[PDB]
């Protein structure tokens, strides 16, 4: 399993952001709104292949979560689909980026703003967000935003759609790596 | 599902489908509710889950 692939919790389906590790411990990152209240994660809609269990979750305010792998045989690729990821970086205005998610696949675009505040309502406000002109749709939450072999962010939310065009906000991945003390590989 | 707090400028993108009266599967409530608004209250919920 790699960045962009579906992940299923008790409640719905999200996308795997990035495979990360600390020491000999493998985890994956996804959106915090996805990890909020989820315990176990599976690889398939049938909930037959276990992946692991949530170890952390930060939403709202931020929008990142981490799940610890408990499945021993599943390959945990350090990629996004076939794409190798070798490092993490800070987004910059004008940066060309690509997103991958479980519903819409791969779409590209560019970073249009930094430090955006997005209000999803009912007190769910997130801060510090990367704004882009990449589209995304339900199911794509938590998938990776990357640029070449660099990890940049995790899909959080936005408006519009892939047919007509949209704006998507992403949580900086650097922030998540630092909070959990993990790194991409 | 109540769409009174709608519209919303942004929606999160987890997938928990709802089936609209237009026969379209809406990927989550936020998405469904903004469509209801955009349709000026014409669109309704047929049932939960994919159409």
């Amino acid at each position: 399993i790699s960045g962009g692939d579906a992940i299923y919790s008790s409640t719905g389906r999200c996308s795997l952001g990035f495979n990360v590790r600390s020491g000999s411990t493998y985890y994956f990152l996804t959106a915090g709104h996805c990890t909020d209240g989820a315990t176990t994660w599976w690889a398939n809609s049938a909930r037959t292949t276990v992946l692991g269990t949530t170890s952390g979750s930060s939403f709202p305010n931020n929008d990142y979560g981490i799940v610890r792998y408990t499945n021993t045989t599943i390959p945990k690729d350090g990629t996004v689909g076939g794409q190798d990821i070798t490092s993490a970086a800070n987004a910059t205005v004008g940066m060309a980026v690509t997103r991958r998610g479980s519903t819409t696949g791969t779409h590209s675009g560019s970073v249009t703003a930094l430090n955006a505040t997005v209000n999803y309502g009912g007190g769910d406000v997130v801060y510090g967000m990367i704004r882009t002109n990449v589209c995304a749709e339900p199911g794509d939450s938590g998938g990776p935003l990357y640029s070449g072999t660099r990890a940049i962010g995790l899909t959080s939310g936005g408006s519009g759609n892939c047919s007509s065009g949209g704006t998507t906000f992403f949580q900086p991945v650097t922030e998540a790596l630092s909070a959990y003390g993990v790194s991409v590989y | 599902v109540d769409c009174s707090e709608y519209p919303k400028p942004a929606c999160t993108y987890e997938y928990r489908p709802l089936c609209g009266s237009d026969n379209k599967t809406y990927g989550n409530k936020c998405n469904f509710c903004n469509a209801v608004v955009e349709s000026n209250g014409t669109l309704t919920l047929s049932h939960f889950g994919k159409c």
